[PDB]
RNA sequence: GGUACGGCGGCCAUAGCGGCGGGGCCACACCCGGUCUCGUUUCGACCCCGGAAGUUAAGCCCGCCAGCGUUCCCGGGUGUACUGCCCUCCGAGAGGGGGCGGGAAACCGGGAACGCCGCCGGCCA
RNA sequence: GGUGCCCUAAGGUCGGCUCAGGCGGGUCUCCGCCGUAGAGUGCAAGGGCAAAAGCCGGCCUGACUGGACCCGUAACA
RNA sequence: GUUACUCCAAAGGGUGUCCCUGGCCUUAGACAGCGG
């Protein structure tokens, strides 16, 4: 039996939280800033479902490339196209 | 604790200090925070920023250094904050009470009434303002009788034409 | 009932969850302890599988009653302790034919899975009883679908099997 | 082992017990599925609406049914609690049973419809005292808990209720 | 320069649970009362308002403790289990082996560990 | 293993408060205590959630209008 | 047996022979024969 792709399906380790984290990540990553040209991580926190991507892209790293609202635009590379995403930065992570 | 899977709040959360809920609604405006914090005797005005190594002190202000617990204090606070801060260069702000609950009647907005009055802008409405039958002491003048505005509006003269 | 090289292999994922099998069944065997329970014995008897098994319950229970019978009748209760350590939680499936269309068994049966140089009994005995405790372990492992080893353990959990073998 | 409250006093009253609350309630419960008469007793009794308490789960005997009030509770504290005490030690009979004490300094009547100091009552009447510095396992601000050498236990307990008025068995 | 003071914070258990010894001008608390700002499906118990008669007993502050929980290091377990590539290696087969590279978890013994770092004050001189 | 629905609140926000279970009292809903959530969430499973996303209340109807861009169904394509 | 793989039998047994290891014996040992 075939079974679509939908949000939720398969997440039941890569959007499960340890269960020391268990609630409010601290406040130095809903107010992280970047720049254009930064690279950053693509890294889901479950507890916020605002601006949350596809997690079929959880582990990825993009360029950023501009701002629309408090959410930042991002370009990753899928095989040989481009795709482009709106993500609020407290499901992101600067480089090095 | 009692093993893995217990999770141990935050340390301020833990004390009994800090609601990170209602600071994260905070700092999502990047303006500059006016925190008012009161006690049993005494009554406290800072002016803050955020920092991410920790939260940066601009001004601040106590009920000592100025008589040098109650509505009267918490106005003339206010004021002294706010000819300091607008002094600094800084004209513009918004309120930060932390754990106390709002009540209309309280030093706290007494507080806010005072930063306005010496000139600061800061948003707000105008009925949890005290009434100034409360504000000048006519509260205490009348409990007398079952502290004078005397004293009350010649402070307000010393500290007016001190930071004109 | 079906020969037992059918299930004898390890090849094969686990199947234990009775709160998702439908119609799984119900243990046969129901004691796993014979003889003075408190105790303070000398020698202990082990059989060690030679290479990774699937044992099922009719064996183990056939295992039981023969050597328990014999212990019974050549050393008597008050000076051995016999044990099976190995639980059944395996189940084992069957095909109901239709032919292969919708193949996936149906359940029968149930089997303890063991390793290589893993413990499956053991008999406690004093010195004065060695020669049955290994006549025991004879019967046991005749009734096995693989081979097996016995060893001759201490207290300290050592082995002894050499130097007790050369003298008696 | 009178000691005890003899060290209470004499530290310094910081460490001093006292009464914090009195309650009195409706126990065996008679209203069912209505609201009773006795509603208008206890206000005739002290002076001060009773409270009251509506159902739970559905039951098989006391309140069969959710959302339904069965009950009565009141509160007294100040002096209300220490005048309304001095009659109903009268009215029980003297030396006191620990046995229907708290573990920790408490109690709670287990007699029924005893009629004292000037017709249904089936009724259940308890106490709780504490030392001055509760507050702050109350309080927001800094809320925690309370340690076990500021805590009380039955003896000292005991010994504060056979200060005044009743001896003890 | 001094403090057995304080407010806002960051890392969020190496910080937690429990246990003990000591301290209180200035400050935080517990306290007395509450008409009014506020309210308790009923009580100034909670919250809000004004003072301090009393004390440090509790919370706060200084110091320590390895009973439980967490984290890091040293030896063992052990180069064990599992594993990527190659093989005209073994074996009836199931499955194992060799060479080149990576490499645990339990458990044992021994250490450290009963929080670190920012900004601003207030008062004594 | 489940859906072919239900809800003017079970929808928006503001404030206050904490759960199941047990121990110890009182009789056949009352006080205190321990309690990392072992409860609850409109309906399955999984995930999330404690000064709350749960319970108690007060005020409302963003379950609106005109329009852009992007992710999935349908990886790469 | 003369089979890399394609195409090839087990559980259970053996003073058949060639080897490793560890106990007990030994200047009278382990069999025999002569008698108690």
């Amino acid at each position: 039996v075939k079974k679509a792709h939908s949000f939720r399906r398969k997440t039941r380790g890569k959007l499960s939280k340890h269960p020391r984290r268990r609630g409010l990540p601290p406040l130095t990553r809903f107010l992280q800033e970047f720049e254009v040209g930064q690279k950053v991580h693509i890294v889901i926190e479950p507890s916020y479902h605002k601006g949350m991507p596809d997690p079929r892209f959880h582990g990825r790293t993009g360029t950023v490339v501009g701002k629309r609202g408090d959410a930042y635009i991002v370009q990753i590379t899928d095989g040989g196209k481009v795709k482009t995403f709106f993500i609020h930065p407290v499901h992101l992570r600067p480089q090095k | 604790a009692h093993g893995p899977r217990y999770r141990v709040p935050f340390r301020r959360r833990r004390e009994g200090k800090t609601n990170y809920h209602k600071r994260l609604k905070l700092l999502k405006s990047k303006k500059p925070r006016l925190v008012v914090r009161k006690t049993l005797n005494h009554h406290i005005a800072q002016i803050v920023v955020y920092d991410p190594k920790g939260d940066k002190t601009l001004v601040s202000a106590h009920t000592m250094e100025l008589m040098r617990g109650n509505t009267p204090s918490a106005y003339l606070l206010g004021l002294l904050i706010g000819y300091k801060a607008k002094q600094a260069g800084i004209e513009e702000a918004i309120l930060d009470i932390g754990l106390h609950p709002p009540t209309r009647g309280s030093s706290i907005f007494a507080v806010l009434k005072g930063a306005v009055d010496a000139g600061l802008n800061v948003p707000h409405s105008e009925e949890i303002y005290p009434e100034d039958y409360r504000i000048n002491g006519e509260h205490i003048a009348n409990y007398a009788k079952a502290k004078l505005p005397e004293h009350f509006e010649e402070v307000k003269a010393k500290i007016i034409e001190k930071f004109e | 009932l079906r020969p037992a090289k059918i299930d004898r292999d390890v090849d094969k994922p686990a199947y234990t969850r009775r709160e998702y099998i439908r119609g799984a069944p119900g243990p046969k065997i129901t004691i796993f302890d014979m003889g003075n329970l408190s105790a303070e014995f000398e020698y202990e008897v082990s059989l060690h599988a030679e290479q990774a098994m699937q044992i099922r319950q009719n064996a183990l229970e056939a295992i039981r009653i023969q050597v328990n019978r014999y212990l019974q009748k050549n050393v008597g209760r008050s000076n051995y302790h016999f044990k099976i350590r190995v639980y059944p939680f395996q189940v084992l499936r069957e095909n109901p034919m239709n032919g292969m269309r919708r193949p996936f068994g149906k359940p029968i049966g149930l089997a303890a899975r063991v390793r290589k140089d893993q413990k499956i009994l053991t008999v406690w005995v004093n010195g004065q009883h060695l020669k049955f405790a290994l006549g025991a372990m004879h019967r046991a492992k005749m009734k096995l679908p693989y081979s097996a080893y016995y060893r001759i353990y201490d207290k300290e959990g050592n082995d002894v099997t050499t130097k007790v073998l050369s003298t008696m | 082992n009178r000691e005890a409250i003899l060290a209470d006093w004499e530290a310094h009253p910081m460490r001093k017990p006292r009464i914090a609350k009195v309650t009195i309630n409706i126990g065996v419960g008679e209203s069912g599925e209505r609201l009773t008469k006795a509603e208008t007793m206890l206000e005739q009794l002290v002076g001060q609406k009773p409270i009251r308490r509506r159902a739970k789960q559905t039951n098989r005997d006391f309140g069969i049914r959710r959302g339904e009030p069965i009950a009565v509770k009141v509160t007294l504290r100040g002096e209300k609690a220490y005048q309304m005490l001095d009659r109903l030690l009268e009215a029980v009979d003297r030396k006191l049973k620990a046995s229907n004490f708290d573990e920790h300094g408490n109690f709670c009547f287990g007699i029924q419809e005893h009629i004292n100091i000037p017709g249904i009552f089936g009724m259940d009447v308890c106490v709780t005292l504490e030392r001055p510095g509760f507050r702050v396992a109350k309080r927001k601000r800094q809320r925690r808990k309370i340690p076990t050498k500021h805590k009380l236990t039955k003896e000292e307990g005991i010994v504060f209720a056979m200060e005044e008025l009743k001896a003890k068995v």
